[PDB]
RNA sequence: AAGUCUGGGCUAAGUGGUAAAGGAUGUGGCGCCGCGAAGACAGCCAGCUGGUCGAGUGGCGCCGCGCCGAAAAUGAUCGGGGCUUAAGCCCAGCGCCGAAGCUGCGGGUCUGGG
RNA sequence: CGAUGUCGGCUCGUCGCAUCCUGGGGCUGAAGAAGGUCCCAAGGGUUGGGCUGUUCGCCCAUUAAAGCGGCACGCGAGCUG
RNA sequence: CGCUGAAAGCAUCUAAGCGGGAAGCCCGCCCCAAGAUGAGGCCUCCCACGGCAGCCGGUAAGGACCCGGGAAGACCA
């Protein structure tokens, strides 16, 4: 298992064998590997990565403390990939070659307080003959006396996005080393300028 | 299937 | 009217160890051991070994005949050692060897592959004959039905593996 | 003249191999231990039975066909969320468990037996991690 | 197979087996075959 | 709360812990026939008879306890945990626990007799 | 009976399995393909219309299939009427 | 559906033992998750304060308040 931080940059489509192929680009290098997670210490395999480099008059000293350890400058980002044990003490893009497939995780657009059409895609209700203040109201919600209560689990309005998100085994169209960016093919979570994982796929 | 009321619609107070 | 108590001729030569719960059957052609029930007592005599039973009841009779039998399969297995043949009937059907693997070309889109497991070792006289032959009876009885399931003889045609010596009834088509 | 009613006293900490003993057999001695109803100053409303830890727990031995027709129940409060675990699995998973779920079935309900089940200490395996309070071996 | 509460030798060749705690009824004529159920 | 009590036996289904016609080489125990050291039954060697095998073998009925037959709707369960020469069932015992019943002690009322 | 709102539809499901489809099987009077019949299996799926208030049913065009039931003949402090 | 195999000289998937076998079951995928009071782990930072497992007084690492805001959001977060 292999994997990148990286910030979603934005969308477009390039141009391959007279086809049209969306993309979105994703800006993934450079993280320094800041500590490394083992068996014997840590009960468990993975590499904490740094992202994006940070202005030391915000990193308090505990922080300080950490990334010292590792001899690496302040950094905006940390986070984990799992299995994924580097070499280097570097990760760039050139992990990843075009044709590769990747999961790339991210944190969903968030549409607040969602009705029950927009977050469950419920039908709602009639907007005539009769429908009485209930367009988009969820219905029924259960059954009498029997059980006389609602499940666990039941879909209602409620909060909706701004969640983690993967979607899977999406192509590497391209990568460009020197500028550090990824061409992923189709469409990844959350808002440009939000913080992406870029996982090698587990699909076969 | 079609079976009678028991109770009748119900009237304004 | 038994099985159990009848004695097991044992060929020179062939030595046969007991432990608890055990025997330990060495020969010209390998070693087997032979799990035996702790109520069972194996008897090692000259050129002969014998299985005892505690009880006549129901359990223990039982116990009995499988012990011996199973013992006396062990000895016969390295020495003489056991073999099963396989005939293959059927025109665009037929069999080969590729190093120790087996191959069948039995009429689907590819042709199978069987490899052959530790103590097993396979034989192709002619291209419509195979040896499955080995010191294990159990796993080369085994061995044997995993490739004849492979293809499952025909029930219309002469048309498949099949078992030495199996007859072939057919029932009519149309 | 009224009930003697005794002030706390140091608990005692016990050792119990499990190896080869009936579930339901040796469960029973356990909350017997552990409810402290072997002291004859027993008393029913505080905690003053002993510590037991167990060991070997994963060679726990059971009769009939219970390893594979034994069902552990786990209800999720969802729809459909009733999960079921056989012995057999139960034992390959979490063998511990098996003998913790029958010791804590014998225990009273309520804040006190809660407490008991506390003072149990079970583990797979022939280690146990409480060296430092030198528990008795005990032969049950 | 059949699969009856009433498992019988059909001929006499059949043959009444008892496995797994079920009765079945084996023989050489494979429309014998039964188990009890 | 009081016996992991004692002795004999059965059951291997968790039967016990939810049911019927009927079905069954389940298991244990009785009973009655048939055949057989003049060689039966099973297998190998022939034509219901013969050859070596050298023991039993085939059938009917009854009793105890079990097996199937046995599909329903929110989450399961013998009250639970858990129980298999039992913590199940049959037979025979010894002891204990157990109610506001009975006893001991103290008291109150009414009634009867002093 | 000092009130437990009653058919059908809509919305939202969830369970059962005596299984409509899909998966795995045995038998077949199973040549092949396609069926029949029984067994295992409840994971998912189980279309849009014409008529009628209809549930149901018939009909059109399809479909892998167009399953049958329980949940106060599920669901009117959710809507319809 | 078998392999080996007695009880029961044969036979038998079974009584010892071993295979093969479902969109189902367990895992695997994705998301939540240590109030998992059984409250886990690792890295890093502060630290031995003054007064009579307690109280009071000021601090340390840090945190909050306040403000500019935000594809975060009803308020809160
Ligand atoms: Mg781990
Ligand atoms: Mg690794
Ligand atoms: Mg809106
Ligand atoms: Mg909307
Ligand atoms: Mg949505
Ligand atoms: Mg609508
Ligand atoms: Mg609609
Ligand atoms: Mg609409
Ligand atoms: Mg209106
Ligand atoms: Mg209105
Ligand atoms: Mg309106
Ligand atoms: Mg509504
Ligand atoms: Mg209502
Ligand atoms: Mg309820
Ligand atoms: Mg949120
Ligand atoms: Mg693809
Ligand atoms: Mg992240
Ligand atoms: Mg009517
Ligand atoms: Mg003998
Ligand atoms: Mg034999
Ligand atoms: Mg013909
Ligand atoms: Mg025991
Ligand atoms: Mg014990
Ligand atoms: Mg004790
Ligand atoms: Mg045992
Ligand atoms: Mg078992
Ligand atoms: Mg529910
Ligand atoms: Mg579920
Ligand atoms: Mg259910
Ligand atoms: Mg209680
Ligand atoms: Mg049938
Ligand atoms: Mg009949
Ligand atoms: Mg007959
Ligand atoms: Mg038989
Ligand atoms: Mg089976
Ligand atoms: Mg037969
Ligand atoms: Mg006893
Ligand atoms: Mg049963
Ligand atoms: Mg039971
Ligand atoms: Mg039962
Ligand atoms: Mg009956
Ligand atoms: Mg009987
Ligand atoms: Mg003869
Ligand atoms: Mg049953
Ligand atoms: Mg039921
Ligand atoms: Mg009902
Ligand atoms: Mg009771
Ligand atoms: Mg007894
Ligand atoms: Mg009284
Ligand atoms: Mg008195
Ligand atoms: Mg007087
Ligand atoms: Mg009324
Ligand atoms: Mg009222
Ligand atoms: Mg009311
Ligand atoms: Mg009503
Ligand atoms: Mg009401
Ligand atoms: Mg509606
Ligand atoms: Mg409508
Ligand atoms: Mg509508
Ligand atoms: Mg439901
Ligand atoms: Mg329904
Ligand atoms: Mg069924
Ligand atoms: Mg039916
Ligand atoms: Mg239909
Ligand atoms: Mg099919
Ligand atoms: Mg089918
Ligand atoms: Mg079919
Ligand atoms: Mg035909
Ligand atoms: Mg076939
Ligand atoms: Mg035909
Ligand atoms: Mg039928
Ligand atoms: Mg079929
Ligand atoms: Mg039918
Ligand atoms: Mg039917
Ligand atoms: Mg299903
Ligand atoms: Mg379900
Ligand atoms: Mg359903
Ligand atoms: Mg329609
Ligand atoms: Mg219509
Ligand atoms: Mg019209
Ligand atoms: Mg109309
Ligand atoms: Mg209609
Ligand atoms: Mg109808
Ligand atoms: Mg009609
Ligand atoms: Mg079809
Ligand atoms: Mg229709
Ligand atoms: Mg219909
Ligand atoms: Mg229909
Ligand atoms: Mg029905
Ligand atoms: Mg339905
Ligand atoms: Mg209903
Ligand atoms: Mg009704
Ligand atoms: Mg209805
Ligand atoms: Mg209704
Ligand atoms: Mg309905
Ligand atoms: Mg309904
Ligand atoms: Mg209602
Ligand atoms: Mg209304
Ligand atoms: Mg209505
Ligand atoms: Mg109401
Ligand atoms: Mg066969
Ligand atoms: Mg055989
Ligand atoms: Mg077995
Ligand atoms: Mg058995
Ligand atoms: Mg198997
Ligand atoms: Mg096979
Ligand atoms: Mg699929
Ligand atoms: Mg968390
Ligand atoms: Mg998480
Ligand atoms: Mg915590
Ligand atoms: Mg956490
Ligand atoms: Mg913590
Ligand atoms: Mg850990
Ligand atoms: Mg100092
Ligand atoms: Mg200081
Ligand atoms: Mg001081
Ligand atoms: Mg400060
Ligand atoms: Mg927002
Ligand atoms: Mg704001
Ligand atoms: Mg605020
Ligand atoms: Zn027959």
């Amino acid at each position: 298992m292999k994997g990148i931080l990286g910030v979603k940059v934005g969308m477009t489509r390039i141009f391959r064998d007279d086809r049209a192929v969306p993309v979105t680009v994703i800006l993934a290098g450079p993280c320094p590997v800041v500590q490394r997670r083992t068996p014997e210490k840590d009960g468990y395999t993975a590499v904490q990565l740094g992202f994006l480099p940070q202005n030391p008059k915000r990193v308090n000293r505990p922080l300080k403390g950490h990334f010292a350890k590792a001899g690496v400058e302040p950094v905006r980002i940390l986070r984990e990939i799992r299995d994924f044990n580097p070499e280097g003490d570097t990760v760039t893009v050139e992990i990843f070659k075009p044709g590769e497939r990747v999961d790339v995780t991210g944190t969903s657009k968030g549409r607040g307080f969602a009705g029950v059409m927009k977050r469950w895609n419920f039908a709602g209700g009639p907007d005539s003959h009769g429908a009485h203040k209930i367009h988009r109201h969820p219905g029924s919600i259960g059954n009498r006396k029997t059980p006389g209560r609602v499940y666990k689990g039941k879909k209602m309005a409620g909060h909706y996005g701004a969640e983690r998100v993967t979607v899977m085994n999406l192509e590497v169209v391209d990568v460009i080393p020197e500028e550090n960016l990824l061409l992923v093919k189709g469409a990844v979570p959350g808002p440009n300028g939000g913080l992406v994982i870029v996982r090698e796929t587990k699909k076969a | 299937v079609d079976k009678p009321p028991y109770l009748p619609r119900p009237r304004p107070p | 009217s038994r099985i159990g108590r009848l004695p097991i001729p044992v060929p020179k030569g062939v030595s046969v160890e007991v432990a608890p719960g055990r025997v330990k059957v060495k020969g010209p052609k390998g070693e087997l051991e032979v799990p035996v029930s702790p109520e069972m007592r194996v008897v090692v005599e000259e050129g002969v070994v014998r299985v005892e039973r505690p009880s006549d009841e129901r359990r223990h009779k039982s116990l009995h005949g499988l012990t011996r039998t199973l013992i006396a399969n062990a000895v016969k297995g390295v020495s003489e050692g056991y073999s099963k043949e396989l005939l293959i009937k059927g025109i665009g059907y037929r069999a080969r060897l590729v190093g120790r693997a087996l191959e069948l070309t039995v009429g689907f889109s590819h042709p199978v592959v069987v490899e052959p497991p530790e103590g097993i070792t396979f034989e192709v006289p002619e291209p419509t004959r195979v040896r499955v032959s080995g010191i294990d009876k159990q796993k080369v009885g085994q061995v044997a039905a995993n490739i004849r399931a492979i293809r499952k003889p025909s029930a219309y045609h002469e048309k498949g593996i099949y078992y030495a010596g199996e007859p072939v009834r057919l029932k009519p088509g149309k | 003249m009224k009930t003697y009613v005794p002030k706390q006293v140091e608990p005692r900490w016990v050792l119990i191999d499990a190896e080869g003993k009936t579930l339901g057999r040796l469960a029973t001695k356990i909350a017997t231990l552990l409810r402290g109803k072997h002291r004859p100053d027993w008393t029913p409303n505080v905690a003053m039975g002993d510590f037991v830890v167990v060991v070997n727990a994963d060679k726990i031995r059971v009769t009939g066909k219970k390893l594979e027709q034994k069902i552990y129940t786990r209800y999720s409060g969802y729809p459909g969320g009733l999960k079921k675990i056989p012995l057999e699995k139960m034992l390959a998973t979490h063998p511990e468990r098996v003998l913790e779920h029958a010791v804590k079935g014998m225990l009273p309900k309520g804040p006190l037996g809660r407490r008991l089940f506390k003072r149990l200490k079970v583990y797979a395996g022939p280690d146990h991690p409480h060296q430092a309070q030198r528990p008795e071996k005990l032969e049950v | 197979m059949k699969v009856r509460a009433s498992v019988k030798r059909i001929c006499d060749k059949c043959k009444v087996i008892r496995r797994h705690g079920r009765v079945y009824v084996i023989c050489e004529n494979p429309k014998h075959k039964q188990r009890q159920g």
